[PDB]
């Protein structure tokens, strides 16, 4: 049974931090691919970033560079994020998601069409 | 009067049995390398089930290679005797089957050549290649040609007895006797210009093509699609693999079957004036140089 | 006997017909079509054309200097789109149209384009790309109001290379951005690795009139590469 | 309400599905291995026949 | 309210999972570890059949073990004699992207379908020997999967849209329609008496359906990836699947939970298609790497290995009386075992 169970989230004011934790179960972490993806309040389905097997390589979109972090850990199955200088255009909910197949260098996973890969989200909120 | 020249049969003495076994293996290591590139080639060629017609002539290039190969035997007997005791039967075919499968393979050389760069011509024009009919059609003009040109030597070689310089027995000697010389210069010449000048321009005509039109394909990004400096730096990083193989292809033609041809004029010259000098060990290491050939195609076109 | 010899005879008969039909499949060159909502391959298939509800692919023919293209688009199925692309490995080109004035949705064609370029069943087919709707880029660049560096910061420090060959008479700023635009993709196409696919970029606009010659330019190109790699001359 | 639908769906599924009969495992391995051995010699690929019995041989 | 269903959801399935523990005892390995070894395997090519000019995507053999059908990217469905290698039947079709075969068990139809959404039907036994389109069946929203005849007048579909539907072709419209998965249905396998079958559909679970009441019996879990093939075991007690993660299980219908795993250390890519032995003990299976594997389906050994083809292995089956095997790939032959 492939499970995803994200951690986190919260009202923070603008300028603040957070971090936000997935725990994974049901397959072997250290073959796949992984993403974060989040969705707003009136948009779809948007993809902020994505780490390796190992953690060698590593992507962000343009709009988050220099203020998100991305990160593994393989020992205890877990994935993290640390969100600095927060800016209202950041609420939102946010979702772990992994690739389809073991041993590939591509992915095909922001689809409304309800991705069987993939958790139930967290909030976070931006304002004051 | 004037002594003939012995095709393949000289005489030593205290040192015969070094030279023998000198010679000897250089034509088992031939022999042995010969074959067994060869049918390789053909066990692997045979195989595809997606072929092209350049499969089948490649195949008559193959074929003629192992037709070549099979007159060492009885060269190499021939040296160990001193003597010519096969008999009329090997002196009237050894040397049509040598000739023959030279000839083949040249034209055949030259025929996959035009084939490749006519072909890239037409893929691009949206139209089909080589039909089934037109490719019996060349296969049989091919050796039709081959074996009427080749003919003299087949009923113009005969066994005498001749004189060895500076001994007192006669000893039997296959050689070419001409009825007359004109005749003899004539087919000289044209046997000479239509199987080496021919092919070897139409060679090079078609490679040199087929490089300025890659070059041109690959200047054309740059001035029009307009990548960068950086880019096409990135996308090339192989292209002299091309143009170094196409090269290579074009200039070995003329470094393994230019030297027997020279040989062959320099004896219609000892034909016509005595002054010159010539000695059957060139000769036979002249032939012994060619016979690489059926060792060495199936590296290059493979 | 008396009915195997019919047998042998009935298969002669479809050799024969499959002989015929041989011929004809080996001489026509297929195309894939792809897209998006806010793109305009609609409007591609519409000019270049003249030249069942519930239907799962549309199809197109059209002929070039008497030869023959026939384009496929996919039309009624869902989002996931991993398993039926892999039925599509054998085409001779993919054609990808991107919509290039909107600075919102780059992100996402050129995830597409990475998806496309590194799959294992899709390694050796060449893509040519289209950049469409160019005069409402140079409108929107010209208006002053969005930034390019809002969503794509490396754009703060860029500038044109000094060996550019620009359009005779346009203002700098769209060629800047053209530029800038165009790179973001052959990058993706060049660090991908490889080096037996090649991508093709050109720039067009809603009302034009040469895209079937660019096609038939690109595929002759295509065509000449495996040649060179058939005749074991690589 | 179509998230309430899809849980309400999902919830009777699960209450159907929770109420059946199971047997433990070692009955289904004895099935499993006598079935397997009361049919072992009319298998053709576990006991190739003669190649007068062959008709693709 | 959404938060206490989501709660009951969970405490129905932690109770689901406790009832599944209660009856583990013991295990299959533990159990059949005194029988002997099957040995080696040995097979080899007896025909080969050529023809088709692209890739080769469904077969299915005639219930006589004798004529067989295949379909392929260029747009043509082929009916053999392999016996001989004579061609009986080359039918056109109007759409050259098909993805399945089926072939009726009295000999007087044959099906498919693919990219189009339509599932066609063709009539072998015309009275003036002609094969003509008898019936296109429509309604389905996504790509066809897989089919299959349950006698001259039913018919059993699976499409990427997530669904299974039951056709009567005369009348032309559907009977009943079977909803519950989430992804794209990949395979479908009927019961022995067709009281019964079961659907394995690309979000890593498995499904029974009952197809005369129409509700879904049980669900199975246990793989990682999507899952490509599946069949059922002779007895009809019992299912296997192969998945994208280069793994093939087998389950039980009557303990409802996995039995047994197939997998090996150098294998790490994916598999394509599954069968079964006629005595149920061999399992043999396709994979990407274009060379086929037989297992020993009681102790989950290598036994061995049919390797021929030059590129990915697409399409496997064996026929009723158990003599052959046949199998088809990409590379448009079809190639005969035994
Ligand atoms: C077409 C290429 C030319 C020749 C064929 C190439 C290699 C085969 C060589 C075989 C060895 C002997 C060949 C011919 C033998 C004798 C010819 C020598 C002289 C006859 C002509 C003359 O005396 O002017």
């Amino acid at each position: 049974q492939v499970q995803l169970q994200e951690s986190g989230g919260g009202l923070v004011q603008p300028g603040g931090s957070l971090r936000l934790s997935c725990a994974a179960s049901g397959f072997t972490f250290s073959n796949y691919k992984m993403n974060w993806v989040r969705q707003a309040p009136g948009k779809g389905l948007e993809w902020v970033s994505d780490i390796s097997q190992s953690g060698a390589s590593i992507s962000y979109t343009g709009s988050v560079k220099g203020r998100f972090t991305i990160s593994r850990d393989n020992a205890k199955n877990t994935l993290y994020l640390q969100m600095n200088s927060l800016k209202p255009e950041d609420t939102a909910v946010y979702y772990c998601a992994r690739c389809p197949a073991p041993f590939t260098r591509d992915c095909f996973d922001v689809t409304s069409t309800t991705y069987a890969y993939r958790g139930q989200g967290t909030q976070v909120t931006v304002s004051s | 009067n004037r002594t003939r020249f012995p095709f393949f049969s000289d005489v030593k003495g205290d040192h015969r049995l070094v030279l023998a076994a000198v010679e000897t293996t250089v034509l088992v290591l031939i022999f042995a390398v010969s074959l067994l590139g060869n049918v390789c080639a053909l066990v692997l060629v045979a195989r595809r089930r997606r072929r092209g017609a350049t499969a089948c002539l490649v195949l008559n290039l193959f074929c003629a290679d192992l037709l070549f190969i099979s007159a060492i035997p009885l060269v190499l007997a021939v040296r160990w005797t001193e003597a010519w005791l096969l008999g009329p039967v090997a002196c009237h075919l050894l040397f049509y089957v040598m000739t023959l499968s030279g000839s083949v393979t040249i034209l055949t050389l030259a025929a996959v050549s035009l084939e490749r760069m006519v072909c890239i011509v037409h893929l691009q024009r949206g139209v089909r290649g080589p039909g089934r009919r037109a490719r019996a059609v060349l296969l049989a003009l091919i050796w039709g040609y081959s074996a009427v040109a080749a003919l003299p030597l087949c009923v113009f070689f005969r066994v005498v007895p001749q004189r060895l310089p500076g001994a007192d027995q006669e000893i039997s000697i296959c050689t070419l006797i001409w009825p007359t010389i004109p005749g003899e210069i004539s087919w000289d010449v044209s046997f000479v210009t239509l199987n080496f000048l021919v092919p070897g321009l139409v060679i090079v005509i078609s490679y040199s093509k087929i490089l300025q039109i890659t070059k041109a394909s690959r200047k054309r990004l740059t001035v029009s699609l307009a990548y960068s400096e950086s880019h096409q730096i990135r996308v090339s990083q192989q292209d002299f693999r091309l143009f170094r193989t196409l090269f290579l292809l074009m200039v070995s033609f003329f470094i393994m079957w230019s030297p027997i041809i020279i040989t062959i004029l320099l004896i219609l010259i000892q034909n016509f004036k005595q002054d010159l000098v010539i000695w059957p060990s060139l000769f036979f290491w002249v032939v012994a140089f060619t016979f690489a050939n059926s060792a060495l195609n199936p590296i290059l076109y493979n | 006997s008396a009915e195997d010899k019919a047998a042998v005879e009935r298969s002669k008969m479809i050799e024969k017909q499959l002989q015929k039909d041989k011929q004809v499949y080996r001489r026509t060159l297929r195309l894939l079509l792809l897209g998006a909502d806010n793109s305009g391959k609609s409007t591609i298939v519409k000019q270049m054309r003249i030249y069942v509800k519930t239907s799962g692919i549309f199809e197109t023919k059209f002929q070039v200097d008497k030869v023959n293209f026939h384009m496929f688009d996919v039309g009624a199925q869902r989002d996931e789109r991993r398993k039926w692309i892999q039925c599509f490995n054998d085409v001779t080109a993919i054609i990808f149209v991107v919509d290039s004035s909107d600075y919102n949705r780059l992100q996402e064609a050129l995830n597409d384009f990475k998806s496309i370029w590194n799959n294992r069943w899709l390694r050796t087919i060449s893509v040519i790309l289209f950049l469409n709707k160019q005069d409402l880029l140079a409108e929107k660049v010209l208006a002053g109001k969005s930034k390019i560096e809002d969503y794509f910061p490396e754009f703060a420090r860029y500038t044109t290379p000094e060996d550019a060959t620009p359009e005779p008479g346009e203002d700098p700023r769209v060629t800047r951005a053209k530029y800038f635009i165009r790179k973001e993709f052959v990058d993706i196409s060049t660090a991908s690795g490889d080096g037996r696919h090649i991508c093709y970029p050109h720039f067009t606009c809603s009302v034009d009139t040469e895209n079937a010659r660019r096609i038939f330019n690109d595929c002759k190109d295509i065509i000449l590469q495996m040649n060179l790699r058939e005749y074991n001359l690589v | 309400t179509a998230s309430i639908a899809q849980a309400r769906k999902l919830v009777e599924q699960l209450k159907m599905e929770a109420n059946i009969d199971r047997i433990k495992v070692s009955k289904a391995a004895a099935d499993l291995m006598a079935y397997c051995e009361a049919h072992a010699k009319e298998d053709p690929l576990l006991t190739p026949v003669p190649a007068s019995e062959n008709p693709f041989r | 309210e959404l938060d206490q269903l989501r709660q009951e959801a969970e405490q129905l399935k932690n109770q689901i999972r406790d009832a599944r523990k209660a009856c583990a005892d013991a295990t299959l390995s533990q159990i059949t570890n005194n029988i002997d070894p099957v040995g080696r395997i040995q097979m080899r090519t007896r025909r080969t059949l050529r023809g088709h000019l692209a890739k080769i995507y469904a077969m299915h053999w005639g219930t006589d073990s004798r004529l067989l059908v295949s379909a392929s990217q260029d747009g043509k469905l082929i009916i053999w004699d392999s016996y001989t290698t004579n061609k009986v039947h080359a039918i056109p079709l109007r759409s050259s992207w098909v993805m399945t075969c089926a072939y009726a068990p009295s000999g007087n139809y044959v099906a498919c379908g693919g990219l189009d959404n339509i599932c066609s039907i063709y009539n072998l036994k015309t009275r003036e020997g002609n094969v003509r389109v008898s019936r296109e069946l429509a309604g389905h929203t996504g790509y066809l999967s897989c089919c299959r005849f349950l006698d001259d007048n039913q018919i059993v579909t699976s499409s990427g849209d997530t669904t299974c539907a039951l056709w009567d072709i005369e009348t032309g419209q559907q009977t009943t329609t079977f909803t519950g998965h989430t992804g794209d249905v990949m395979s479908l396998s009927l019961a022995p008496d067709t009281r019964l079958f079961v659907s394995g559909a690309c979000d890593a679970s498995a499904k029974l359906w009952d197809v005369r009441e129409g509700m879904c019996r049980q669900t199975f879990t246990g793989h990682e990836s999507d899952i490509n093939a599946i069949c059922f075991f002779p007895n009809g007690n019992a299912f296997a699947t192969g998945s994208d993660d280069a793994t093939c299980r087998l389950f039980d219908l009557r303990a409802d939970q996995e039995l047994m795993t197939y997998s090996h250390d150098n294998i790490i890519c994916g598999i394509t298609s599954v069968s079964f032995s006629k005595s149920g003990r061999l399992l043999l299976a396709g994979y990407d790497d274009f060379n086929c594997n037989v297992w020993d389906a009681l102790k989950a050994d290598r036994a061995g290995v049919l390797a021929g083809h030059d590129n990915r292995v697409s399409c496997l089956g064996v026929t009723d009386d158990g003599m052959a095997v046949a199998t088809g790939s990409w590379d448009s032959f079809l190639k005969i075992w035994n």
